[PDB]
């Protein structure tokens, strides 16, 4: 995450940091006590459920929870090169049991209001500039979301913005999502401060060009794709 | 079940 700040330890109890080989790799949402919504881009390299663990606790270098993972779910029609359907499921070996500290987001309605302009917190262990080492401990930044339309300007996007995807970003750049964010949740609250996650950090052009925002898959697209693998509505 | 967070708001209407 590029300019934000922090997370305090319970904050954000469903971000989970996915570990490929013991070491960060992605981040993720728990959505129920054994699902973890995430990237597909995560697992380009390796999908092997066995390579992966989980984690729980705002610290990569001392986590609360670590949890085995039994499955992962890419999304068939994921396209690397123009990024299209950037989503991924994991399954966790055990259920995990639930506290103020560690629990799930919710999912979407597919009528949920996400006006453009509106606020929302993305969190992660990303790097703090461009292609930069990941950070030991969450962080996190309010952006604002960012219509497709605008995000396809000829000098931001230019088209490349497809419909399951949306973008957020600040209106002076400088708050961003970036690399090993990728996974992690794009979250707002509703009326009764209920969070739901609206968008998976997927890609961008570098981080936090005022130009250039973050671009996220968006979950209300991939309801019933997460019904179907999972079970889960919402 | 799902959805309890932090003390923090995603207040739209702030210049
Ligand atoms: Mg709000």
């Amino acid at each position: 995450i590029l300019g934000g700040t922090e997370a305090e330890e319970g904050s954000w109890p469903w971000q989970v940091s996915l570990r490929l080989n013991n070491a960060h790799h992605c981040g993720g949402s728990l959505i129920n006590n054994m699902w973890i919504l995430t990237a597909a881009h995560c697992f380009r390299s390796n999908s092997n459920p066995r390579d992966w663990i989980a984690t729980s606790g705002i610290s990569t270098t001392f986590p609360k929870l670590r949890m085995r993972v039994r499955n992962i779910l890419i999304h068939n029609n994921y396209k690397s090169a123009t990024h299209e359907n950037d989503i991924a499921l994991v399954r966790l070996e055990n259920s995990v049991t639930f506290t103020k500290d560690i629990h799930s987001v919710c999912l979407p309605a597919a009528t949920q209001n996400i006006p453009p302009g509106s606020t929302a917190y993305v969190t992660g262990w990303g790097a703090q500039e461009y292609a930069g080492h990941t950070v030991p401990e969450l962080r996190q930044g309010q952006v604002r979301i960012i219509s497709n339309d605008v995000c396809n300007a000829p000098h931001s996007y230019n088209g490349a913005i497809l419909s399951g995807m949306l973008c957020a970003g600040v209106p002076q750049g400088g708050v961003d999502a970036c690399q090993g964010d990728s996974g992690g949740p794009l979250v707002q609250e509703d009326s009764r401060r209920l969070w739901f996650i609206v968008g998976i950090v997927s890609w961008g052009d570098q981080c936090g060009l005022p130009d250039k925002p973050g671009v996220y898959t968006r979950v209300t697209a991939y309801l019933d794709w997460i019904r179907q693998q999972t079970g889960i509505e919402f | 079940e799902c959805g309890a967070g932090p003390d923090l708001i995603t207040d739209d209407d702030d210049k």
